[PDB]
């Protein structure tokens, strides 16, 4: 569904793509990482940021 | 084999540094700590520097040790001006060579025992994580160090899970002529039951004084200020509300003598690896005539070893820029009467106040844990503190 | 009553007309000329000013930029003997950003701006040429954060961002990686805040990426296009001059008026001590150092050769005009005048980097786009 | 109808150096609609303490 919509976005608003899939495989929560305290998204949100 | 100047300015108590002098036992080391004690009262440039260049060619010693009372901020800039031509390590121990000074030359080898703005910012921040305070409404001034103050506290307010509620970051500018009704004005946004100003001493009481033409200085408010604000405790300029509270520099029990011991031992446990590791002996041409040409020897590999230095099991370890990166902070309230009386001391990220409660309408609650009436758990593991509808209660 | 403002200043020939500069500046309660050659010793620098202070119970002190080409510690033994007694020190020929700060020169005054506020003229030359994408390349030095520094604070009355802020430690030899992080962004205005030397290697870099061709535009301050930057600087850079900053003649005479102002405001004042008259025997703030500041701040000079000279609150040199310099055929040429408030470009044409005669956007959009997409059953 | 008073302050203007008495009980005062009543002479100076 996505894709086919995407291909679709593509296609009017004249841009190229390269799909990949997230490395962690979340959706996206704001997490603390214990090794620094610091606040940090993970997933498709940890990447788009 | 190495000498220390332990330079002393004013009165103070030089017989009982020269005691711990002796007692000074670093045999582990292996390295010989000489001490070049001399005493002096004049503070002027001319005597600091002509007193560090005579005692330069005397023995060739490789670091030196001042302490002073006044207080004036220019000295420490002196030193730091010294250390950087000379190359010799200096260590801010007391008086206005412990004043941090947030900027220092490239070369300077001069290190404080002093915190941070950003080191008093974040205990600002964990008196009121103890109390359950989350309103701010930063009010700081053009002093140069603003920046890093307002900085460190929006960096910990969204990197934390607690619960932190920013109101405002009103800022005042000093430089106004009769503009009494301009800096007036902006103030008059407040509206939260905590004010973390951010200004010189004599700024704080304009400001001050603009809040007592206001009036709401404080009545159930409480006023967080630096140790500059603060500056020196035994004057009060009788326009600072009762119940600031200031994060000082621990000048009651870390009394001079104790940081003599601890000022010699950086110097020496650093030098003790320096000739170990890099097998390489700092002695540097000590004559101050043709300083241009004497910048061909380097004595910065020593600056790696000053930077971490444990002592007693204590990280006396200095930052890049010169300050402590442990250091001994006790948190200072003012008394009903016009006096600054030791709350709460701070090492170490951890915070030992001696007030359960603060005191300062206020009723005590009683409360026995039964059924679902009254449930009592512990507190948040992830976000630190009390949990969505959920409220403390203490427990003896 | 006499009263000393005697100063220090390299290049004797200097110190002879310096004097001179005193002997009119009474005739427009006596003034007297204690000049005084730079020791080239750093220590005794230091040492040589407070001896003066002895014999000559200055008020305030001039420094100037010797030969030397330090430009940093050349000043700094004045601005710290004379800041313990308060004595306020005039910078004469001085463009660093660490004298701006009340806390570690307490004592200080520049006659010229310092190189962090060119920034407020790159503000102007954006909304100028309608540039609102721009990358900066400051230094980790405090040169580099100061000019970062105060850039966004405009950026923020704007309501915009710069689009990235790279950083890159002083003395550095290895740029490239830094420079390929800039060429993967949309913004295609470079904004340097190098030195002279680093300038070079930015510049080296720059030319072995394709980054000075066609389409980009490069804002750099004075130091960047003078010496050996100039050597290596791609053509079409938008550089700036300050008028008179090496001109030590035209500023002395404006720091010797502006002084002489505000010590006639001083002589008809109140609580007035006399200066030091030593350097060992007291130990205390001179009491009138600050009073005397504080007027000095506010006492602008009508008219001088460098124009009406004024001083803001952090001693800064206020409202100086800057001349846009661009590299046309490895010469710079004049493209207009900074007026202290806005930008006034001459008639002259600006020939931009890669030769291109009309002014290129700035921005390129990147029709190229990455996707994340995560493993759904239906979607 | 509604209607939320807040409080009823009660002002004195015989004190000498009576600004601070005059300030006190104004500091205690948060509503966004204040009913005034006084003197044309004594509103200026409550006037201007609310200044």
């Amino acid at each position: 569904f996505c894709i086919d919509l995407l291909i679709k976005l593509a296609r009017t608003m004249n841009f190229t793509y390269e799909v990949h899939l997230v490395a962690d495989g979340k959706f996206g929560t704001q997490e603390r990482v214990n090794n620094s305290n610091k606040k940090e998204w993970n997933g498709m949100m940890g990447e788009l940021l | 084999s190495i000498g220390i100047a332990v330079i002393l300015v004013g009165t103070s108590d030089e017989v009982a540094i020269k005691d711990a002098h002796e007692k000074d036992d670093f045999h582990h080391l292996s390295v010989v700590p000489r001490v070049e004690l001399v005493a002096m009262n004049e503070t002027d440039p001319k005597s600091i520097i002509t007193r560090i260049c005579d005692l330069m060619s005397d023995r060739k010693i490789q670091g030196v040790v001042f302490a002073d009372d006044t207080d004036q901020e220019a000295i420490a800039q002196i030193l730091d001006f010294i250390s950087a031509q000379t190359l010799t390590p200096i260590l801010g121990i007391h008086g206005g060579s412990s004043m941090i000074m947030a900027d220092k030359d490239e070369s300077s080898m001069f290190f404080q025992f002093g915190p941070s703005i950003e080191q008093q910012a974040s205990v600002m921040l964990n008196i009121m994580e103890e109390y359950d305070w989350y309103i701010f409404s930063i009010v700081t001034t053009y002093f140069p160090g603003y920046q890093d103050f307002v900085n460190k506290i929006r960096s910990t307010i969204e990197n934390s899970f607690v619960g932190w509620e920013l109101e405002e970051v009103l800022l005042l500018d000093m430089s106004l002529d009769d503009g009494d009704s301009k800096i007036q004005n902006q103030l008059k946004k407040l509206q939260s039951p905590i004010i973390l100003l951010y200004c010189t001493k004599e700024e704080a009481t304009y400001i001050f004084e603009v809040a007592n033409s206001v009036g709401l200085t404080g009545y159930g408010y409480t006023w967080i200020v630096p140790s500059l604000v603060a500056g020196d405790t035994d004057t009060v300029p009788a326009e600072f509300p009762t119940g600031l509270i200031s994060v000082s520099y621990d000048e009651w029990d870390y009394g001079l003598p104790a940081r003599v011991r601890d000022g010699i031992a950086i110097i020496t446990t650093a030098a003790s690896d320096m000739l170990s590791e890099h097998s390489f002996i700092p002695e540097p041409k000590s004559s101050c005539y043709n300083t241009h040409e004497k910048r061909i020897y380097q004595s910065n590999m020593l600056n790696r070893y000053l930077i971490n230095v444990t002592f007693e099991g204590r990280n006396l370890s200095f930052s890049e820029d010169g300050y402590q990166m442990h250091p001994k902070l006790v948190i200072i309230l003012l008394n009903k009467e016009r006096k600054w009386e030791r709350v709460g001391k701070w090492k170490d990220k951890s915070l030992q106040m001696k007030y359960y409660v603060w005191p300062r309408d206020h009723l005590s609650i009683v409360t026995l844990e039964e059924a679902p009436f009254v449930i009592v758990e512990s507190v948040d593991p992830l976000s630190g503190t009390c949990m969505r509808n959920t409220v403390p209660c203490q427990k003896r | 009553k006499i009263v000393n403002i005697g100063a220090v200043l390299s290049t004797r020939k200097h110190e002879q007309m310096f004097r001179e500069a005193v002997n009119q500046a009474n005739k427009r309660i006596q003034l007297n000329a204690t000049s005084v050659t730079h020791k080239p010793n750093a220590i005794q620098m230091a040492l040589s000013v407070c001896e003066d202070l002895i014999s000559s119970q200055v008020y305030a002190i001039l420094v100037s930029h010797p030969p030397t080409p330090n430009d940093h510690f050349t000043p700094t033994p004045v601005s710290y003997t004379a800041g313990f007694y308060r004595i306020p020190v005039l910078g004469l020929t001085t463009r660093m950003s660490i004298y701006s700060d009340k806390s570690i020169h307490l004592s200080f005054l520049r006659t010229v701006p310092p190189y962090s506020h060119q920034s407020s003229v790159w503000f102007e030359m954006m909304r100028v040429y309608s540039w609102n994408h721009i990358i900066l390349l400051v230094s980790d030095d405090h040169e580099g954060r100061a000019a970062q520094k105060r850039l966004e604070t405009l950026l923020e009355e704007r309501e915009s961002k710069a689009e990235k802020v790279l950083q890159f430690d002083p003395g550095t030899k290895n740029v490239t990686a830094l420079l390929m992080e800039a060429k993967e962004l949309e913004a295609r205005v470079i904004i340097l805040s190098a030195s002279e030397d680093d300038a070079a290697t930015v510049y080296r870099a720059a030319a072995m990426l394709n980054m000075t061709g066609s389409g980009y535009v490069w804002l750099v301050g004075e130091r960047e296009i003078s010496g050996n930057a100039l050597r290596y600087a791609p053509d079409g850079i938008l550089g700036l001059q300050l008028i008179n900053g090496k001109n030590e003649s035209a500023h002395i005479s404006d720091a010797v008026g502006v002084v002489a102002q505000a010590v006639h405001e001083l002589l008809e004042k109140e609580n007035i001590t006399d200066p030091p008259r030593g350097c060992v025997g007291n130990t205390n703030i001179w009491k009138t150092g600050p009073l005397f500041k504080r007027v000095l701040m506010s006492s602008k000079y009508a008219d001088g050769v460098t124009g009406r000279v004024e001083f803001n609150e952090d001693g800064d040199r206020k409202f100086a005009n800057y001349s846009i310099m661009n590299l046309q055929n490895r010469k710079l040429v004049q493209v207009g005048i900074y007026n202290g408030t806005h930008v006034i470009p001459n008639d002259r044409k600006i020939i931009w980097p890669g030769g291109e005669t009309e002014k290129p956007r700035g921005y390129q959009m990147s029709t190229r786009l990455k996707i994340v997409t995560i493993h759904q059953e239906p979607f």
